[PDB]
RNA sequence: AGAACCUUACCUGGUCUUGACAUCCACGGAAGUUUUCAGAGAUGAGAAUGUGCCUUCGGGAACCGUGAGACAGGUGCUGCAUGGCUGUCGUCAGCUCGUGUUGUGAAAUGUUGGGUUAAGUCCCGCAACGAGCGCAACCCUUAUCCUUUGUUGCCAGCGGUCCGGCCGGGAACUCAAAGGAGACUGCCAGUGAUAAACUGGAGGAAGGUGGGGAUGACGUCAAGUCAUCAUGGCCCUUACGACCAGGGCUACACACGUGCUACAAUGGCGCAUACAAAGAGAAGCGACCUCGCGAGAGCAAGCGGACCUCAUAAAGUGCGUCGUAGUCCGGAUUGGAGUCUGCAACUCGACUCCAUGAAGUCGGAAUCGCUAGUAAUCGUGGAUCAGAAUGCCACGGUGAAUACGU
């Protein structure tokens, strides 16, 4: 795939960024390791929490081509059976079959 | 006076171009001078994977793949006007690749 | 059948007792893939037997042997509406394997303070055999005694192969001469 | 049962990928992707068109794009106006400069990928057709290559179900690895379905582009040389 | 049993209701979809509420309830069987 | 045969290595004594009867290095690089060694696992069926 | 291939209708930056701020906002509309065409017969002959040998180092990975149609494509795929669209398929102790060192990996101890506390410490994998991956029993 979860999460890439990403540096020393306390509390900690989404958790991404997610690689960011189609085809370079 | 620096690296997919490139820049490197060299064989990469030969389900299957990449030293530890370049290429490119720095 | 044919798998003889049938006791004692406990437990187990009988370890050692393992056992399958265990001689090597499995059978009965002593156990057992296994097996003979039965076929091994025949099993098919 | 793409198994001991270029885990993907951008953003223009396909370098620290045609005079255009076109067309899509490229096809029914597509059309569309593949066979048979399958499907005839038809000529082994070859697979629309088209080539016993090993070291390396033994 | 990271959170979609609530009094209940967040000494002494998925749930907490996350007080979720639910009880 | 001699064993593609010089029945291992390498063990023996056999026990050596692997793969590997190595000291060890089958490589040759088994090979239980 | 969220299909509540995404066209604003407040947030309103790019300085383009006819959108149906892709018989030895002959014909002959094989494999021979595809080679992998080379590798003779090739030194050797050699029943003896082939033996590192892999013909279940992708038909757009907070995907006296783990003693526990392969790491991996019981954290050399870490791999080996006691075993359950990623570990994640504690005594009608570096059995690594496997993919360690008979 649906064109609405592409999308999402190339916006999110995007938002994130703003917020993600520099933040995050913040966390962590706000909360967590670090923190006073003035902080963490939330609030300090709401810096994290509006944001959200932009979150690596979410960022994720995902397949990307046919967007897709759960069935993906990534090392090429594509899907899968469609690298594979792709490979058949040597449309990724050095890419072959495969035998051991 | 000749040295150490530089590094050189080669890399790439690829036995091969890698390689031709030796190559292009360690016949030329001797070539100058050296500060070469004979290039080491270096380990290539082997990798790989396992994916799903289906679009939909499956037992068992599955699928099985491979890319792949050669690399390299080739190696030199000197720079010189002909290996210099080659080293640019080498990188114009693309199928290798190319790092020079010492580190 | 298969097809295709090829049997047991070679095994080196193992270092103590310099045998390829000790390993075979080895394994056929081992569990997973732990050779050297398992040996540990053989050595062990033979040094208590072992104290146990005879007085060295290989004397056993024999007696278990012998168990312990056989020389016939049963053969399956299946004869018309039926499937029947038949004796057949064992295989001379398999056995053994029969077994040394039956001896480690099993053990494992097993009870446990250490294999191993379980040997081992046993070997006291078995061996002496009466252990339990020299009772396995006698189960076989069983046996199989059960089965003695019969196996032959069914009429068409007993079936239809007239030869010598007294058979007429198995050869072509055979008439006069040329 | 299911087969290889002939190609595919292939790459790398008798075949060239497709694209060349090095890239990776970083930026590998991603490239990949742009690519998988170029494709679709320049084969809508190329598609109208006799190209068959493309293949994309990278060098440089460019982008790229090598195109077969097939034609090649319609795509340079008059005085080479287009190939700029073209690219410009790269680029756009992509995040560096872009080259194209030029490429030629090639014997044209040779390929595959353009004879497929040229029954591809026919059938797009729709025409009598059927037929087409006899053709195509005969083409390809034709120019060059040592055989050729071509197979059709999709759905056939308008449809209530699904379907199809082949024919092929010479040839045409399939497990002989190797070599090469080629081969392919293409379809697509039309308003009852998709449709389908295979393509199948032997060449015959004639090495590739590459492979795989390197001639031999021993003539080169050899033992009358000074070295070193390292280090210094 | 299980534990989370130590200086747990609140939230501020909770926040932004609790300084408001602790001055009103409660006379209805905060509400709230928080959840997740965790109940701060802050809360205590008034009724929450807490969605759930769907229905807001009322509950007043004492605190004893500090530590706990607010979508323990609430159950989205019900089902049916052996279980579910008491015994006992009829309706 | 000799020194000096050498020979290489391997296994399991570990691997090993094997140097033989005049002496030895002297041992070394790696750097390491063979009771420091074969502590436990059948193996060890294995490094070895191939010396026993021709075998050698008290005429020359030896000196070993052997990685990877374990144990006993080292080993085997050994093993082939004492048997290989040996062949210089031998004009008929090897024919001795081979009749075994002692100059042989490895074997084994390890197996892999492949996509459905599992080991390799294996496979799984089961076959639906 | 790793559902707290996202992903997401589903539910409750909030909420929008040319739309989150997208194209043509016109009108108003540069994109953008900064900032306050209501609200679960979506969303809405207010405030400050930039005035770019191309340029004929007229005007134009980019990007944002608004607006209409179209239209976008749909993880929404249809796999009996269809392509592409795949399961499976099964790496099974088959499949097929041309011409001639033979039958009114379906079709036969060849493709069956004789010897032989892993095999429509090879050979012999006949109104059948000729030819193509499959079988088989190629090509990757494993290892004996020959040869060039030498750091991020190696160390025989020489040397410092209280013992790391660390370094002066060295290229015999390992290894790395590049090129070359070898296997053809070839050779000798026997059998047989002096064939092909097979048995026996020597030679050889290996004996019969040395071993393993890729490889899946022709044809099929009116097989699976709307959930890679493609695309026809049908359908909503007053939404089968879309944004946000919370919930659900994980509920519970059930049953099954597949996997793990234990019941111990050729086992557990405490101490001493030996020998690996492989693989990842530029907002990442990581020793020494420091802190804590510890997860982990701090500090920090190294590195993009032949340069480092996981790592004394565990089983195994040495020593003490247990005696079948539901244990010195098992450690589900369950209380308390600490560590970790992340917006967030409540339902519902992972790791560590203390405490507690149950079934289980090797298991029915029955059943499955495997012929040797295999099974059995011990440990390791990776994809996917904010975090998070007892599955999956790959790795090395120890390493059997038995194969009469058909």
């Amino acid at each position: 795939a649906k064109q609405s979860m592409k999308a999402r999460e190339v916006k999110r890439v995007a938002l994130a960024d703003k917020y993600f990403a520099k933040r995050a540096e913040l966390k962590a020393i706000i909360s967590d390791v670090n923190a006073s306390d003035e902080d963490r509390w939330n609030a300090v900690l709401k810096l994290q929490t509006l944001p959200r989404d932009s979150s690596p958790s979410r960022q994720r991404n995902r397949c990307r081509q046919t967007g897709r997610p759960h069935g993906f690689l990534r090392k090429f960011g594509l899907s899968r059976i469609k690298v594979r189609e792709a490979a058949m085809r040597g449309e990724i370079p050095g890419l072959k079959k495969a035998s051991w | 006076m000749q040295n150490q620096r530089i590094r050189i690296r080669l890399k790439a997919f690829d036995h091969r171009l890698i390689d031709q490139a030796t190559a292009e820049i360690v016949e030329t490197a001797k070539r100058t001078g050296a500060q070469v060299r004979g290039p080491i064989p270096l380990p290539t990469r082997k990798e790989r994977f396992t994916v799903l030969i289906s679009p939909h389900v499956n037992k068992d299957a599955r699928d099985q793949y491979e890319i792949r990449t050669h690399l390299r030293l080739v190696d030199i530890v000197e720079p010189t006007e002909k290996t210099v370049d080659a080293l640019m290429r080498l990188d114009l490119a693309a199928g290798v690749d190319v790092q020079i720095s010492l580190g | 059948p298969r097809r295709r044919v090829i049997g047991q798998r070679k095994i080196l003889p193992d270092p103590k007792f310099g045998s390829e049938l000790l390993a075979k006791f080895v394994n056929i004692l081992m569990v997973d893939g732990k050779k050297s406990t398992a040996e540990s437990i053989v050595y062990s187990a033979l040094e208590t037997l072992a104290q146990r009988s005879g007085k060295s370890e290989l004397e056993a050692f024999e007696v278990a042997l012998e168990n312990v393992r056989p020389t016939v056992e049963v053969k399956s399958r299946r004869v018309g509406g039926s499937t029947y265990q038949v004796p057949v001689e064992v295989r001379p090597v398999r056995r053994n394997a029969l077994a040394m499995r039956w001896i480690v059978e099993a053990a494992r009965k097993r009870g446990d303070k250490s294999m191993a002593l379980r040997l081992a156990n046993e070997l006291s057992d078995a061996a002496e055999n009466k252990g339990t296994a020299v009772k396995k097996r006698e189960d076989v003979h069983r046996m199989a005694e059960a089965n003695k039965a019969f196996a032959h076929y069914r009429w068409l091994s007993l079936r239809s192969f007239s030869h010598q025949a007294g058979a007429s099993s198995k050869q072509p098919a055979l008439g006069y001469l040329n | 049962g299911q087969k290889v793409h002939p190609n595919g198994i292939r790459l790398g001991i008798v075949k060239p990928w497709n694209s060349t270029w090095f890239a990776n885990t970083k930026e590998f993907a991603d490239n990949l992707d742009s690519d998988f951008k170029v494709r679709q953003y320049l084969t809508k223009e190329l598609a109208k068109a006799s190209v068959s396909r493309i293949v994309i370098e990278r060098p440089a620290k460019s982008i790229r794009v090598t195109i077969h045609t097939a034609r090649p005079g319609i795509v340079i255009g008059k005085k080479g106006e287009d190939v700029e076109k073209l690219r410009k067309v790269v680029a756009d899509i992509a995040g560096v400069p872009a080259q194209i490229n030029i490429a030629e096809v090639r014997k044209p029914e040779l390929d595959a990928k353009l004879v497929a597509d040229s029954i591809t059309s026919q059938l797009e569309r729709r025409v009598m057709f059927r037929r087409a593949m006899k053709r195509a066979v005969q083409n390809a048979m034709r120019l060059g290559a040592k055989g050729i399958k071509v197979e059709v499907s999709g759905r056939l005839g308008g449809a209530e179900i699904a379907r199809t038809e082949w024919y092929r000529e010479g040839r045409v082994p399939l497990h002989t690895l190797r070599a090469d070859i080629d081969y392919n697979t293409s379809e697509a629309h039309t308003t009852y379905g998709v449709i389908g088209v295979k393509v199948w080539i032997f060449k015959g016993e004639i090495l590739g582009g590459m492979a795989a090993v390197e001639q031999p070291e021993k003539p080169a390396a050899q033992p009358k040389k000074q070295q070193r033994k390292g280090r210094k | 049993p299980r534990s989370l990271k130590k200086g747990p959170f609140i939230d501020l979609h909770l926040l932004k209701k609790v300084e408001k609530a602790v001055e009103s009094g409660d006379k209805k209940p905060l509400r709230t979809w928080s959840r997740r967040s965790t109940i701060f000494p802050n809360m205590i002494g008034l009724t929450i509420a807490v969605h759930n998925g769907r229905q807001h749930v009322p509950v007043f907490v004492t605190d004893e309830m500090v530590g706990h996350k607010l979508g323990e007080f609430a159950p989205t979720r019900t089902y049916r069987g052996h279980a579910a639910d008491k015994k006992a009880k009829k309706k | 045969a000799e020194n000096q001699y050498y020979g290489t064993g391997r296994r399991k593609s570990s691997a090993a290595r094997v140097f033989i010089k005049p002496g030895n029945g002297k041992i070394v291992i790696n750097q390491r004594s063979l009771e420091q390498y074969f502590g436990r063990e059948t193996a060890r023996m294995v490094v070895r009867q191939p010396l026993e056999l021709v075998d050698m026990v008290e005429k020359l050596d030896l000196y070993i290095t052997v990685k990877g692997g374990g144990i006993s793969g080292q080993a085997g590997a050994i093993r082939h690089g004492i048997t290989r190595a040996l062949m210089e000291y031998d004009e008929s060890l090897r024919s001795e060694l081979r009749k075994a089958g002692f100059v042989t490589r490895d074997a084994r040759q390890v197996e892999r696992k492949k996509v459905g088994l599992r080991k390799a090979r294996r496979r799984p239980q089961f076959s639906k069926r």
